[PDB]
RNA sequence: CCAUGAGUGU
RNA sequence: CCAUGAGUGU
RNA sequence: UGUGAUGAAACACUCAUGGUCUGAAGACUCCC
RNA sequence: GGGAGUCUUGUGAUGAAACACUCAUGGUCUGAAGA
């Protein structure tokens, strides 16, 4: 029985006793070490570790990762694991000096420049496979979105408080904010407005007269060039975010669908990527439990009613699906429950892998909500 | 199946449907996927049961890398109807867990220690 | 100005224009600071600013940490170093000799953890997961301190399982006690006291347990020693 | 002893019993009523006043107005004032009635409609008079700016995170966010950097050889030009938002010295632009103390220390001045209170429509920092 | 659904499609609402539902208000008018016979009470500042009752200031007590004592005190008669 | 200067003065521009005293607004250093308060129904 | 919403 | 931060 | 230095990690 | 009221406090000492 290591210092053997039987030492290379490591996460052994045990000739090897015993198994040996073994301990108690016996380093010194460098390349590397995972930009996405979103509703209730100084009838008038910026931006003074100009934006010429009256009849105040041309800037700002909103959305739908198709299915990519940037990464929503996607963005009631034995949430950001936030209160909890546990099933059938399922998902979703609304 | 890890013997998958029987009479078991990972998040499972026949099976795939990361025991049986109709249900049940075995400890410890042998563990 | 070593190695206290009193290390790269610390000469050498209320072991030594197993040349497993704040420190007072592994999983913070651990030869960053001490195990050594400091649920049986590993027998772990992250319901007390007997069931010694308020809310750090 | 009383109705002259001694009505006319109705204001009497007191001689006369004595006096009459006297009383109460016996109109019926549509086109007038004033216009620019400015730093926030998935050196490496933002918007991927482009950004050769460096040596995401355009669309945002926010200094900095050049003089034009905001107009922050000046904007401290007798903040948006938050703690009440002592006076001479004293107030309040700085 | 007449003058009932009660008013310029009301029809007339935790006179009403001063052909002084809300349903009461002038002095507000005013010949609109009487002086009568909503720390002596201009001897004032706005520190049940003690040493006849809670938090609202 | 609205007999004046010295003793009274402002705000004052000499004049300018907002009377006086060294102080003031007139309530009644004939008042 | 670690703007 | 009245976005 | 001495908690945000509901019932029909 | 079945349902029945902003009004420190 032989109880074998593996570590930067290459692939030790082992008796029971804890006496180093064979050794086969790596070379002092950052590049191979690094890809070794890298490899023997997903159960690969090191090339290191498949020569020693051609040099050694054992009947039974037990390794210190479970990963790697069917892999040695494939290759003709009878294998088994001890997670945190005695001898890998007494490996470990002796690796200050064991390092110098077979050789990696000359002394003690440059072991450790080594083994320091050997760190900041292997997380230098691990570093970079987290940023190319492809959900981050997903995420990222939706997050500048509803910065968007915030800043439009900020940008628009100031310039209507702003541009009413002017032409303050304007306001009640035009309900759609992008509307009533369009027409500060193409104007500015309300005695410029013209049917024709106004034709042009889609406005019925019912409406147009009204604006028009409005303007002529308008007890705002008479006001200089430069007083306009300063709230025209918001106006345009707000107009171009609208664009850049627009465009963002458009984007995001590519990559969502790209990266998790079933949950996109279920609610589309805004919402879809909202809930992606809740649970952290797409893996973390796919372990989750109905339970807590249905709550989730509602954090602040939720814990509310967990200390104080209080309701709970019925949704989180779940609220802005269609069916719920349209329906009476009384199908609200319902539909959130039914959402959310197939949006885990969607989660999970995404993240592992799985092709497209969502048209069943939503037949099966829109099923359930079918049958609640008939009460 | 892919989420399957490891090879479950019939004799051994009797013992689970049986240690679950009488961990509902004697302890407290939880029954359902979603029940179940909320037991293992909280670190309440002792044993984690599985079945073989989820469609589709990406919704139990996720209780193996569950059960590792908190380090609880996972065992799979044969069919989910089976699994259900144990848990004193008349419909299926895709997994579910004992939190607290009662009158089958001695049950479970045999299970927990036999799926370990299997596993390669010394 | 004045500054004069303190009951425990590489630690130091320092008198102040006003007349105030901070904790400081030994700076291990002079003109280099990992936060916003100050930065102190007294007799031509260089000290770090050492706060309290951003580094928790700081905060112990403050509440009366008895004594200090990481001291000049020390071997520390350092779970959940994050962004390098208090690792950094522990690397002026290890001082070369000692060395610090530092496990993190976040890599958005290893990021910043990086650029600590160039500037130090002391510390071995590592992207990994503590729950499985396996995929660094290839990289460390045993060591003689477990400093943990990871919010995770069972954070505790983490550092069990990670002691086993590489603890030396007669090794001394800190571990910090977050109790809002193993559970914002219970009771922070009645938490500190079931986490504890966790270590003593698994055989650690309870010397000294210390409450991290007003350095720390919600946190207490325990010293025990690993048989 | 004759009591006149004046309405829209008209001038009617009264004993002390509430008998009509004599009246002269109003012409029904919307026009000149409301005109009349804003003069009276000032202290100007009716039309139909001046012809009734000239057909009665009263030697003492005595209306309801305080402000027409001055002027009745000049008319030759000697006038008091009796605020809420019975006579005025008496009017009113027949004042459903006494609109038709004096005929001002036909019947109840249409002294109403008329009454409606002078109370409608009186206070119309009144709307117009308030929206023409100078400083609103400085309130509603600053209060966009700090949305702007506000805006600019969530943006910029997002930027850095989101663009370090392809490029996370960078953020580190740039503290300015309009400097960062720039690096997005004209490059884009990161191997797209070039020296020349970067030495027109200002950056000195030094740095931008640690730049090209960083971007070399990237362990970021290689990341596709869909995705690059995404973020850019934020850096674009950003860059907008600052040429925006200048233009808006300058415009606020000449209505601030227009409307308010004593306070301008003291903390600049933003700062007074931001105190107007909170006191609602100019002539509403020259009636406030200094004690209130002191902690405008600090309404949160403020009112917790009034309800608990604890401790009162030293400064509101006061704190904002370069003086102040650049001091160390205990100069800055002392500051800030001198400031404020400054700031009412300058507001005072401001809304009182007093003509430049800015620079002997400057003077004054530099000198009195420097005696607090010297201890 | 049904709607019947209550013991106050044009002011309604309904019966709901679910079994609620919710106050409201007959509809003086039909298919247009002020506020988001909802219109109902009933009987082919339509009414106003009047929002209680909107408009304080409905939760007074809603409070055990004994007898409403405001009916059918009422001339009321409206003092703080503000958007329009309540003085559109006191519209409804006093019904073409009765009028309403409404004083208010902040334009940014003022703005759509004019689009209420206008719809409206009810309602005679007054830009103005409540602490001068002698700048509305000239459009009103004296009136029956005295409606006082002004957030004001001294609203209690404007109130009294403007009854001894308008308010008819006999005539009944309902005065909002804002309590909050009086002053945050004192208690809210110190300040309505005080105030109505004031409204008592000014001969008015103190009828009824009601607490608007929890339609209106910290506020009261006093009916009493002047003599 | 044109911030005073109406013109005080040099004999009121006098007795304006007294009545502040009273009240210092007495009862309670008000000193400097930014405690009358708060004083009329709160309606604490019964009187309030304003300089005629005040260099610049719109310092107190705001009081006459204030003060006929909260409709408390206000009279003047021809020294500021006078009122100053009035109210207890060895230097001048622009304005004050009399909060409490205490031995001063005769003295002060007068005064501010004598203000008023001279404002025209019935 | 709690705690921890890292930062930004007027 | 408290209270009242009018609204906005996902 | 009452034309304000002394005392004295300015405001707006971002990221990372952990703490993330309940758990078996509901709706219909046929026989006297 | 007694009996008897059917469909949906642990791949989730039942119960159950989603989040983010703007305007307008008022409540808005201390008071004679300091080098
Ligand atoms: N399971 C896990 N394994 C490793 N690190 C973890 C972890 N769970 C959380 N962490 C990390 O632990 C850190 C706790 S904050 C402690 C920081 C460090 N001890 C210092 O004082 O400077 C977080 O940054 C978090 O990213
Ligand atoms: N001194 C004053 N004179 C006139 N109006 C005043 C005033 N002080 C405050 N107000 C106004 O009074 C209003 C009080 S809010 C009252 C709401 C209204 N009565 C309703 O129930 O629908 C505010 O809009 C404010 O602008």
């Amino acid at each position: 029985k032989i109880y074998l290591i593996e570590h930067v210092i290459g692939a030790v053997a082992y008796d029971e006793n804890g006496n180093i039987v064979d050794y086969i030492t790596n070379p002092r290379d950052l590049g191979k070490i690094t890809e070794e490591l890298l490899n023997n996460e997903k159960g690969i052994p090191f090339s290191a570790t498949v020569e020693l045990l051609k040099k050694v000739n054992p009947q039974e090897v037990v390794v210190e990762n479970e990963a790697e015993v069917p892999k040695l198994q494939a290759l003709g040996y009878r294998v088994s694991y001890e997670p945190y073994s005695k001898v890998s301990r007494i490996f470990r108690e002796s690796l200050p000096k064991v390092a110098i016996d077979i050789k990696f380093a000359s002394n003690e010194e440059d072991y450790y420049n080594f083994l320091h460098e050997l760190s900041l390349e292997y997380t230098r590397r691990k570093l970079r496979s987290a940023a190319q995972k492809r959900d981050l930009l997903a995420i990222q996405a939706v997050r500048a979105m509803d910065d968007i979103d915030k800043t439009i509703n900020l940008f628009s209730e100031r310039l209507r408080e702003w541009y009413s100084i002017h032409f303050p009838e304007l306001d009640k008038l035009i309900e759609d904010h992008e509307e009533y910026a369009t027409i500060v931006s193409r104007f500015g003074d309300r005695g410029f407005l013209t049917i024709d100009s106004l034709k042009e934006l889609g406005f019925n010429e019912q409406r147009i007269n009204r604006i028009l009256d409005a303007a002529k009849k308008s007890i705002g105040a008479d006001i200089s060039e430069d007083d306009l041309s300063a709230m025209r800037m918001i106006a345009n700002t707000i107009l171009d975010l609208y664009n850049i909103r627009r465009n963002l959305n458009n984007y995001l739908e590519g990559v969502m669908k790209e990266v998790a198709p079933n949950v996109t299915a279920l609610v589309g990519p805004a919402l879809g990527a909202r809930l992606l940037s809740i649970a952290g990464s797409l893996d973390e929503l796919a372990k989750m439990p109905a339970s807590t996607i249905q709550v989730l963005g509602a954090e602040k009631a939720l814990f509310r009613a967990l200390r104080s034995g209080g309701r709970p949430p019925k949704h989180g950001i779940i609220f802005q699906y269609p069916a719920i936030h349209t329906s009476p209160r009384w199908q609200r909890g319902k539909i959130a429950r039914a959402l959310a546990a197939k949006l885990a099933i969607a989660a999970r059938v995404d993240a592992f892998s799985g092709r497209f399922i969502g048209d069943q998902l939503n037949e099966q979703l829109k099923k359930r909500i079918d049958e609640i609304k008939e009460k | 199946a892919s989420y399957v890890k490891f090879e479950v013997p019939q004799d051994l998958a009797d013992k689970v449907l049986e240690a679950v029987r009488k961990a509902k009479e004697s302890g407290k078991i939880k029954k359902g996927t979603n029940e179940t990972t909320k037991a293992v998040e909280r670190g309440q499972a002792k044993l984690v049961i599985i079945a073989e026949d989820v469609q589709p099976e990406e919704i139990v795939a996720h209780l193996p890398l569950l059960c590792d990361e908190k380090k609880i025991p996972y065992v799979y049986v044969s069919s989910k109807k089976a699994l259900g109709e144990a848990c004193g249900l008349q419909v299926a049940t895709a997994s579910a867990a004992i939190l607290e075995p009662g009158e089958a400890k001695d049950l479970v410890d045999e299970i927990i220690k036999r799926v370990n042998e299997i596993k390669g563990k010394t | 100005i004045t500054v004069k070593q303190t009951n425990m190695e590489n630690i130091y206290e320092c008198e102040f224009n006003d007349g105030s009193f901070r904790l400081c290390t030994r700076n291990l790269v002079p003109n280099f600071n990992v936060y916003g610390e100050r930065l102190i000469k007294y007799e031509g050498v260089e000290y770090r600013e050492w706060n309290a209320f951003r580094s928790k072991l700081a905060g112990a030594i403050l509440k009366g940490l008895k004594t200090n197993p990481i001291r000049k040349g020390t071997k520390v497993l350092y779970l959940g170093a994050a962004s390098g704040t208090t690792i950094s420190h522990v690397s002026d007072i290890i001082e070369l000799n000692g060395k610090a592994y530092g496990v993190e999983f976040s890599p958005r913070v290893v990021r910043e953890l990086l650029l600590v651990a160039q500037r130090r030869p002391n510390i071995f960053p590592l992207l990994a997961d503590a729950r499985f001490p396996q995929s660094y195990k290839s990289v460390v050594e045993n060591v003689d301190v477990l400093y943990v400091d990871i919010a995770q649920p069972d954070q505790t049986d983490i550092a069990i399982y990670n002691a086993k590993f590489f603890l030396k027998v007669n090794g001394d772990m800190l571990l910090v006690i977050k109790a809002r992250s193993i559970d914002v319901t219970k009771d922070p007390k009645e938490i500190y006291k079931t986490e504890v007997e966790k270590l003593e069931n698994s055989n650690f010694e309870t010397i000294q347990i210390i409450n991290l308020d007003p350095y720390d809310k919600d946190h207490a750090i325990v010293l025990s020693k690993y048989k």
